[PDB]
Parts: structure tokens; C-alpha cells; sequence
């Protein structure tokens, strides 16, 4: 469920919420009777932006910017409440990164992908580049959606997911190959088994820029390919993203 | 004025979050 006509939530939308809650929870009733109307309900504090002195080493941004990713929360409600267009060009992404930084609400992994790339353009000397995440399980394909950084020849990634190994990785991987090899490893350990990554090319550091993001720059059938073409693979697109240059 | 919107976006801003926590907590039970 998709809220398709901006904040404050149009009545019918909000019932369709509520709604869509019910049929979830055991006691879906219970809870919208309890919440609806409720006037002891806590006061979420906006989280702050954050902002970097020019001394704070990289790394240490990084940091930060998935602390207050992580503040917003995971949605969970049913209901995404921000439209995302994949195809829409970047400065009417950050367009709505910036909503979503005054709006605050909760958020899951391809809004989490925007607002990473929305608080890293003052950080040109960082790389960005969505990696998607296509999985199988129990009969049924999932797909997952995170921003891959590079710094200083580091691979690392920001993001947001249900699981703690599916979202933040330092960049301290040496190459391309390893940090997919670590999601990976990471998805087998939850009964996951990985069927394809698709790779963006690197995003421009201009939020004003009228580029859309490249999503699929390279699809990678996994199985298919077998571990020696898999890695030799992620090097090309590795390499292919240190020849695009944008800022 | 405009500060009608305003106080919508924050008892709404509000029962959002309390219901992000209760689905939360369902969904790893």
C-alpha cells in the first residue's frame, strides 16, 4: 500500500491504513481502537540532519548518516508513505529525500537508498551505487535494495532492511566481489538463496542534476554464471564505475 | 491559519509511530 498523494495522509488513504492494519494483526481492531483518537500518545522527536565538520574523516560521516537513517525506522505499518518513481531524474529524488527529512516517517530499503544518496553529496570523494538483491525462499523470490559505497578503494554499504546484515557494511572491503560475497553469505545464513544483483552505475554528487539513476547498469545471474565469471564480473562493473565521473 | 495542517501532520506523525511499534513487535514474535 502506497500513499500516493503526499503528507498530511488524505482521509481515504488513512482509513485504507487502518484498514490494512486490521486484516494483518491478530487483533487488528484492538490496536486502531487503541491508537485512533488516543491523546497520551509519545512525542517522536524529529531526529536532527546530520551535518559534518570538514576534519570528521569519511568513515566516521558514514556513520552517521546510517544512525539517523536507522532513527526514522523500519515502516512497518503496510503502508509506504512516500512514492518513489525509480525512473525520475536525481534532483526530483533529492526533491523528495529532503521531504522526507522534514516529514519523518518511518521508511524501508529503496526510500533508505534515496535519503543515502541525498546526505553523501557533500562527499565527493565517496562513490554511490545502488546494488539490488534478488533472493529465493520457501518458494517465493524476494528482492532487497541497498546503496554500495566505495571510499578511499573501500567497498562498504548504507541502507535499510528487517535485518541487521542486510543494511550497514563499513567500507572495509577490498573489492566489489567481496562485499556482494558477504550479502550473500549473509542471506545463505538465513535460508536465503541468491539469484541475481543488479548494479547502478555510480550517482551523481549534483542533487540538481537532471540524470535519472541507472539501476541495472549490470544484472548478474548469479547461478548461471558460477563464482569465477561472478567476480570477474563485479571487477568490470567496478572498473566501469571508476570511469563515470559526477559530482 | 496554515498551522490547522500542521497539527494534522502531527497527530498523524504520532499514531504512525505508535502503530510502527506495535507492528513491529508482531512481526518478529
Amino acid at each position: 500500500f502506497v500513499n500516493r498523494g503526499g503528507l498530511p495522509v488524505d482521509s481515504h488513504t488513512w482509513e485504507r491504513m487502518w484498514m490494512h492494519v486490521a486484516k494483518i494483526h491478530p487483533d487488528g481492531e484492538k490496536v486502531a481502537q487503541r491508537i485512533r483518537g488516543a491523546t497520551d500518545l509519545p512525542k517522536i522527536p524529529i531526529p536532527s540532519v546530520p551535518t559534518f565538520q570538514p576534519s570528521t574523516p569519511v568513515p566516521e560521516r558514514l556513520e552517521a548518516v546510517q544512525r539517523y537513517i536507522r532513527e526514522l525506522q523500519y515502516n512497518h505499518t503496510g503502508t509506504q508513505f512516500f512514492e518513489i518513481k525509480k525512473s525520475r531524474p536525481l534532483t526530483g529524488l533529492m526533491d523528495l529525500a529532503k521531504e522526507m527529512t522534514k516529514e519523518a516517517l518511518p521508511i524501508k530499503c529503496l526510500e533508505a537508498v534515496i535519503l543515502g544518496i541525498y546526505l553523501t553529496n557533500s562527499m565527493p570523494t565517496l562513490e554511490r551505487f545502488p546494488i539490488s538483491f534478488k533472493t529465493y525462499f520457501s518458494g517465493n523470490y524476494f528482492r532487497h535494495i541497498v546503496l554500495g559505497v566505495n571510499f578511499a578503494g573501500r567497498y562498504g554499504a548504507l541502507g535499510m532492511s528487517r535485518r541487521e546484515d542486510l543494511m550497514y557494511k563499513p567500507p572495509a572491503f577490498r573489492t566489489l566481489s567481496e562485499l556482494v560475497l558477504d550479502f550473500e553469505a549473509a542471506y545463505g545464513r538465513c535460508w536465503h538463496v541468491l539469484k541475481k544483483v543488479k548494479l547502478g552505475q555510480s550517482v551523481s554528487h549534483d542533487p540538481h542534476s537532471v540524470e535519472q539513476i541507472e539501476w541495472k547498469h549490470s544484472v548478474l545471474d548469479v547461478e548461471r554464471l558460477g563464482r569465477d565469471d561472478f567476480r570477474k564480473e563485479l571487477e568490470r562493473h567496478a572498473r566501469d564505475m571508476r570511469l563515470k565521473i559526477g559530482k | 491559519q496554515k498551522s490547522a495542517q500542521q497539527e494534522l501532520k502531527q497527530r498523524q506523525r504520532a499514531e504512525i509511530y505508535a502503530l510502527n511499534r506495535v507492528m513491529t513487535e508482531l512481526e518478529q514474535q
